[PDB]
DNA sequence: GATGTATATGTCAAAGAGATATACAGG
DNA sequence: CCTGTATATCTCTTTGACATATACATC
């Protein structure tokens, strides 16, 4: 039972904003939502170059304490490593972690949400969602 | 699933199944009663908590990227 | 409220409370989990807490639409 | 030591209107019931394609986590392909869910509890019962 | 190990057309290509309304015995149903079989190998590949 | 991984642990020496042995009558 | 070659041809899982079978097309 | 007990190599060796752009066979974004796949086995071996 | 002494793993 | 007869599930 996988964009805007139609769905679709361990890498590498690292780094582990947090596994590793093959034999590029981010998310069946609906446009066999 | 109810030392218990455990670290739970049941959940519940909980820094990943 | 995970030699278990502890008329009880949280009932009754609780929609398939 | 494998029609049935006798005998037939995987789909797809998604997607979570999800394996295939086929030469036709149910419940030896008996019998050789 | 999951339609093809091009292909993939369950079930009643059941029962078994067999289990049910709502919605459903075969390869992120792409296509988060 | 060999009546074993044991009492292999080691697969391997095979199928399927 | 398989008291084994045996009577062999296949090994030559087997093709990672 | 993460830059150049002084390391510490499942997925990438695919994906899988491929845990993510904040708190650049391997041998005590010494040196806390 | 906490050992059975035995082929 | 084909048994040790010990901890 797991639906969404969001994308790093939406984690940080959230983190930031905490904005009132991004809690909308939060609260409705609890139970549903997870981050690759990839997310949480990016997340706190940006707390801990930020300049209040403890109120920074204790956001965060509010944030992802209320979600589940996925391990990139061997499954993860295989898929990505296809996708990122058919980016190459088509000229996309794609940033090294969102593809990852990407090449999870396909791997189970989840449908990632990004606010980066414009190149999570065309990672082939993708389940976009824009959450904003 | 089945079961099973003990005293440890006065206390009532149950003993979760392996199968459907917590994890080894997780220490404090919420425990809450429906009708004649009870409900069990770990403690970082509410995504209300966590809005009205504290806030980032004001320049909190400003920024970020590495080779896109 | 508010309880403690704990082990006892190989098997994790939850302490209950005394206030909201299990009557007499209970001696062993099932267990099932939904989501990440777990509930505990006694035997004959793990429906009761589904039953009573969070309806269904309305509309929820009136249809079917099983492709004839 | 399961017996009871509930059709669509039957879990439909007992979301929408939660009767009680059968919240009886739910109760006194626990773990000697279960549900065809077939089944599963079609109660998250009612979920999904319904005017109240993540509500409807937490009964059916309460719903399936009290009893079991039998996997539609090879063994089940075999079977419902075979009364699939028998069915054609008596030229009577089936629901195709309604089908794959039934082809499962055999291939196990289990009772196929529903509603919409009249629409069952056809099938050769399945143990049918209602609970409605 | 596995990245092919072969649809019906494909199969089909095969067993009535037994080409070179596709046995090359095979022996290249050989335990990267996988059927649902679904398809066996389709496969073994078209052998059985046949004329010679006996005939052709066996050649699918030698046909499925080297491959390898998935069977319709919870995240397949529940990846399909998503995407049989996310085709309501747009009006173009696709055939009941077809819908479970996608999503089936959809919930492992497999690649469904098929031979009618205009009709799979428009399946939500699809890889294709053509193989007839 | 590790296993052992075993003798049963004379005749030399290996023992399968459970992780990597074979799923049905499917109780035919074709072993083989590489080098120094040992290679056991069942029976039904070479995709060739299928196509230089029997079912000409003519019947078979004209339609597959799905009903969409 | 062709051998069969078979249970012990809840082991599963396979039976070693005379010819193919292992050489000396000997200690332990090590084993893993490739594909739907089985390789038996003698301890401490566990990749000897991937060394002595095909090797990857001459294009295959001239460039390691990693970012910064 | 596992002791070594190989680095992607061992195993490309093992496998286009495979000399024998490694082969004799390799059946010495064969039960100590692993890598991150981040190598595996640039393997894996690695030979689906390849002009031998199939041929290049079954030495990678008995190449992986072989060993234990870890999954990037969270452990693994919360390691590295503080290995990679303190990298740039010093302006010392490496590669966002060596950062993660690295990284991830640190967060479970296992040394890096590399022949990108040089730019494993400028990484906290490392420990560093050559096997080429 | 009601109420929680911790750990110290107990038995008990199933199961993966080993260790032998000693039946009956059927060329 | 000799490989093979089966069967039996017997050790072990692990481990999940079931029970009793209080160390005491405080309020």
């Amino acid at each position: 039972m797991l639906k969404f996988m969001l994308d790093t964009n939406t984690c940080i805007f959230t983190i930031k904003n905490k904005p009132e139609h991004i809690r909308e769905r939060f609260n409705l679709n609890t139970s549903r939502m997870c981050i690759s361990s990839i997310t949480l890498m990016e997340l706190i590498y940006g707390a801990e170059k930020s300049l209040a690292p403890e109120r920074n780094l204790a956001v965060v582990e509010g944030f992802i304490s209320r979600l589940e947090v996925l391990d990139y596994d061997t499954q993860a590793a295989i898929h990505t490593g296809q996708i990122r093959a058919e980016l190459a034999r088509k000229g996309t590029p794609v940033g090294p972690y969102d593809q990852m981010i990407a090449g999870h998310a396909g791997s189970r069946g989840l449908v990632v949400v990004t606010n980066n609906l414009r190149e999570f446009e065309r990672i082939p066999g993708i389940r976009i969602e824009d959450w904003c | 699933m089945h079961t099973t109810l003990f005293f440890s030392n006065r206390t009532q218990a149950v003993r979760l199944p392996k199968s459907i455990s917590f994890p080894e670290d997780v220490k404090h739970v919420e425990i809450i009663a429906v009708g004649r049941s009870r409900i069990i959940t770990p403690v970082g519940e509410s995504w209300d908590s966590w809005f009205d909980g504290e806030g980032a820094s004001t320049d909190f990943m400003s920024t970020r990227e590495q080779p896109a």
